[PDB]
């Protein structure tokens, strides 16, 4: 998959990724920002984790921000072409 | 007007010349920066002038100095703060990509050229549309980053005036 | 030019061919997935809701053996369940045959070829018998798509208190 | 007004036409049912003790109390998602602004009678917005009912 240029083929994003229009990876990637900065920000930011604070969600949503990091990254590649 | 030529004791701008991989900044990304900092500076100043002596925007508290306006405006407003700086993002990230590009001499945006104008103007003519008010704003610009320089120093020892 | 939403273009890949199709791609999601996939997950989705339904309407009315009886709505039959542990065992044998269906779906995807939603499952040989099983496979994707809206329905209000109709 | 072509600021630089319109079409029609939907509910009341006497300057926060503003708002949203696509690919030949089907039964046939039928449709939706924005603010800055004065 070795790429020259200035943006990579589309190939790289993956079987799936690779057919996602650019608009829908930015809104996805901005939906995933915003859920995983908001529930790190809840969590032991605005409130204080404790033993009986441990929320699944908000664990779910935290991982999500390295998946909203990708998304942006893939809606930049399909963006540019 | 320090001569009508190019001004550059310690010669930052013509170290494109040396290749050096890209590490020098090319003379766009300069040129960018430097509007980029002028009208930051402007606009602070407007800030600044009227915080200083100002009754304030109505809201919650809003009692600020100037120099401890910053953590009173996160504390009393976070909602306010948290669109700020998502609107100052968005708007960085939808440029950048050129700035990035301008780096090097491959901006293929005219440096400070941005999509920006409530109300049309293209009635200049001369070069760029009214170049000699790109030249206003530059220098208006460069007298306000002087400005702030000048209240961040008389800050600390009461410098001048 | 779609059935469903005449606004919408005839969404990409869902050429008319596969049962149950009206041409419903609105945000074309067929696009950004192997449709086979997709049509094996409809399926799947499809049938468990369907066997769902069904145990949600006969727990309510009837119920099958001491402890079992004890319990009645199936709302406190998860956990009780849990308890007297059916749910390890059913867990642990659909886990077993869904841990098979991933090298079953893996060939397909690949080049296998496998019809979505295939199984040897025919012992009656209904659509075996039948050269015309188009019927019969529409009949299931529709009843499918029935049952995952009702069994949503379903749950969805039974949480809400709503007795029984 | 008759014949006027406004746009002071100039927007088409820098824009699209397509987007900006199927907005304002968008926009109208919605301006249109408030209108209608300020008018309406004093004269006549939805079965429902819910539904009395809320009053249609303090029917949104009430309403957002109970159910039916979250419900209206799953429904509309629902629906405008499903129309990304038409707006995002802002593509000439893909069906001009507003929906092309769903038209009723009676629409003339004629593309003159087309282009007075949408021009009726565009000024009637740009006086439904005028007409909210004063209906509303008259109403909380006066009193009550299809006066609003
Ligand atoms: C400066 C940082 C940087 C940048 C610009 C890139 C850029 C790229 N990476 Mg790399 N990468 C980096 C750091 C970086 N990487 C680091 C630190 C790691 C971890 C060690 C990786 C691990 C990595 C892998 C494993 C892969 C890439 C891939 C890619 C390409 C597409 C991105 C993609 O498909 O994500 C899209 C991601 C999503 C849509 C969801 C991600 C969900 C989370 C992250 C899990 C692109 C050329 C892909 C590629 O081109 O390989 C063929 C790929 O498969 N990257
Ligand atoms: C800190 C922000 C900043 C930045 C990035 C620049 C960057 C630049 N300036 Mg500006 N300038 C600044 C502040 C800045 N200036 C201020 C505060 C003043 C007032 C003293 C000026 C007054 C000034 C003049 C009078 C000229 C420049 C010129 C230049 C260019 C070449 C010199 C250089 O590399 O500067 C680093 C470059 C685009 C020259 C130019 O146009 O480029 C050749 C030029 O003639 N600048
Ligand atoms: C009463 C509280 C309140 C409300 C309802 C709004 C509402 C709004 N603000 Mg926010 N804002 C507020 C207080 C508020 N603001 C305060 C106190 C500040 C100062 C920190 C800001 C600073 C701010 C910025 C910097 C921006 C907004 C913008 C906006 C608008 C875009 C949509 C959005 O959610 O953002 C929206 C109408 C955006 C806007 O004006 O776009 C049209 C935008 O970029 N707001
Ligand atoms: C290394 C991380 C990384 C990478 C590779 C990218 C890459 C990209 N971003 Mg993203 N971004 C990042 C971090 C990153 N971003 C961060 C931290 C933010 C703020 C939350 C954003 C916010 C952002 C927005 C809002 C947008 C982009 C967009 C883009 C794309 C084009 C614009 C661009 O690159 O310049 C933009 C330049 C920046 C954002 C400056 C980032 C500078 C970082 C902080 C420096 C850190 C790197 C450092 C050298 C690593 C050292 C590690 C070492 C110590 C171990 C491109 C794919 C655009 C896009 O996707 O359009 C389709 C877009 O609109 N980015
Ligand atoms: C988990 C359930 C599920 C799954 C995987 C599918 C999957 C599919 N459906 Mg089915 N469908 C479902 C539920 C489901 N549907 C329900 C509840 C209804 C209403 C009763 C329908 C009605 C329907 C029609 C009428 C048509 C499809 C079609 C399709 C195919 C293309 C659309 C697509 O990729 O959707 C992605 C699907 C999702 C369910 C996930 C998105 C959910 C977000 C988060 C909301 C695909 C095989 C089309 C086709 O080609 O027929 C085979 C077609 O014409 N579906
Ligand atoms: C999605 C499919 C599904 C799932 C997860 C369950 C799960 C369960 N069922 Mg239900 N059930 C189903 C389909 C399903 N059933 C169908 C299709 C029928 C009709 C034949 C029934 C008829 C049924 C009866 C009559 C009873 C259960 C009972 C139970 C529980 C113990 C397991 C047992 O004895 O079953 C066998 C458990 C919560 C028992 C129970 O404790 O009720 C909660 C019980 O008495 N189920
Ligand atoms: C009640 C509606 C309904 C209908 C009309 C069908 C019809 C069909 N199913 Mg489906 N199926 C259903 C419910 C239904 N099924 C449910 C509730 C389950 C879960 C237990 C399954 C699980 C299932 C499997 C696992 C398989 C089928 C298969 C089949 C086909 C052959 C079996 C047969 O004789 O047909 C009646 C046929 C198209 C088989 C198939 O398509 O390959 C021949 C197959 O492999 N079905
Ligand atoms: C075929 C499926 C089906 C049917 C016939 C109904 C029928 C009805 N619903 Mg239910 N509903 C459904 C699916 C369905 N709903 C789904 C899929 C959901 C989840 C999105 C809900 C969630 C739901 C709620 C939360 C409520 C209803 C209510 C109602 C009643 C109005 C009516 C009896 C209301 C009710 O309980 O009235 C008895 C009510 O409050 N619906
Ligand atoms: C102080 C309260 C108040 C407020 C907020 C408004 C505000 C408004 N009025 Mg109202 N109006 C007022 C007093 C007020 N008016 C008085 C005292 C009268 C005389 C009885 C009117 C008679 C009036 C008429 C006859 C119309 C308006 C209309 C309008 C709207 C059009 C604005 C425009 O185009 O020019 C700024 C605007 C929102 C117009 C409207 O609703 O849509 C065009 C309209 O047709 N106003
Ligand atoms: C089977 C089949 C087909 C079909 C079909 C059918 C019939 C589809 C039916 C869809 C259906 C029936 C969808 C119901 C939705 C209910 C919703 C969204 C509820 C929201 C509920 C909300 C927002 C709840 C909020 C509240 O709870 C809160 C928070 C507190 C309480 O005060 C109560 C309220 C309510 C206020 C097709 C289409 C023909 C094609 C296919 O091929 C074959």
């Amino acid at each position: 998959t070795y790429w020259e240029g200035k943006a990579p083929p589309s190939k790289v994003l993956g079987p799936v990724v690779s057919q996602i229009p650019s608009p829908a990876l930015g809104v996805i990637s901005l939906i995933c920002l915003g859920v995983g900065t908001y529930s790190v920000h809840e969590s032991n930011i605005f409130h204080t984790l404790t033993a009986d604070t441990i929320n699944p969600g908000y664990i779910i949503g935290s991982l999500l921000t390295p998946v909203a990091w990708g998304t942006h990254v893939a809606s930049w590649i399909q963006k540019q072409n | 007007e320090t001569g009508n030529e190019p001004w550059d004791p310690m010669g930052f701008s013509q170290m494109y010349k040396v290749n050096s991989l890209g590490i020098n900044p090319h003379p766009q990304w300069l040129q960018e920066s430097e509007i980029k900092h002028g009208r930051t500076a402007m606009l602070a100043f407007v800030g600044t002038l009227v915080i200083h002596a100002g009754i304030h925007i109505p809201g919650l508290d809003y009692t600020t100095d100037w120099y401890n306006s910053f953590p009173e405006f996160a504390a009393k407003n976070p909602l306010g703060l948290a669109q700020v700086m998502a609107g100052l993002t968005i708007w960085e990230g939808h440029y950048g990509t050129e700035a990035g590009l301008m780096w090097t001499g491959e901006g293929t945006r005219n440096p400070g050229e941005l999509g920006f104008d409530p109300l049309n103007l293209m009635k200049g003519k001369s070069e760029a549309d009214v170049n000699t008010m790109k030249l206003k704003e530059i220098k208006n610009g460069r007298l306000a980053m002087i400005a702030m320089a000048g209240f961040a120093s008389e800050h600390f020892i009461p410098g001048s005036v | 030019k779609s059935a469903s939403i005449p606004f919408m273009p005839k969404p990409e890949k869902l050429d008319g061919t596969v049962p149950g199709d009206v041409g419903f791609d609105p945000l074309g999601f067929s696009n950004w997935v192997n449709l086979d996939f997709l049509r094996e997950a409809e399926i799947k989705h499809g049938r468990i809701c369907m066997l769902a339904v069904a145990g949600w309407v006969a727990v309510d009315l009837g119920l099958h053996l001491p402890g079992d009886v004890h319990n009645v709505g199936s709302l406190e039959a998860h956990d009780t369940a849990v308890k007297f542990g059916a749910m390890s065992q059913i867990l642990l044998w659909t886990s077993i045959f869904e841990a098979i269906s991933t090298v079953g779906v893996v060939q397909m995807l690949n080049g296998s070829g496998r019809q979505p939603g295939y199984f040897g499952f025919d012992p009656l040989n209904f659509s075996k018998d039948a050269a015309s099983k188009a019927k019969l496979e529409l009949n299931e994707i529709k009843n499918g798509r029935l049952a995952m809206l009702a069994f949503s329905g379903i749950v969805t209000q039974a949480a809400l208190g709503n007795d029984f109709p | 007004p008759t014949t006027k072509n406004f746009d002071p600021l100039g927007l088409a630089e820098k824009g699209d036409v397509l987007f900006y319109r199927e907005a304002e079409l968008k926009h109208c029609r919605l301006a249109m049912l408030a209108v209608v939907g300020m008018v309406v509910p004093n004269f006549v009341r939805l079965p429902g003790d819910i539904y009395q006497g809320v009053s249609v300057v303090e029917a949104h926060n009430a309403m957002v109390e109970k159910g039916p503003m979250v419900q209206l708002l799953f429904w509309l949203s629902l629906f405008e998602i499903i129309t990304a696509p038409l707006t995002w690919n802002m593509q000439a030949k893909d069906r001009e602004p507003g929906d092309f089907s769903l038209d009723p039964l009676g629409f003339c046939k004629d593309p003159e009678k087309k282009k007075r039928y949408q021009l009726s449709e565009l000024k009637n939706g740009r006086l439904a917005m005028l007409a909210f924005s004063g209906m509303i603010t008259q109403a909380v800055l006066t009193g009550h009912g299809f006066p609003y004065l």
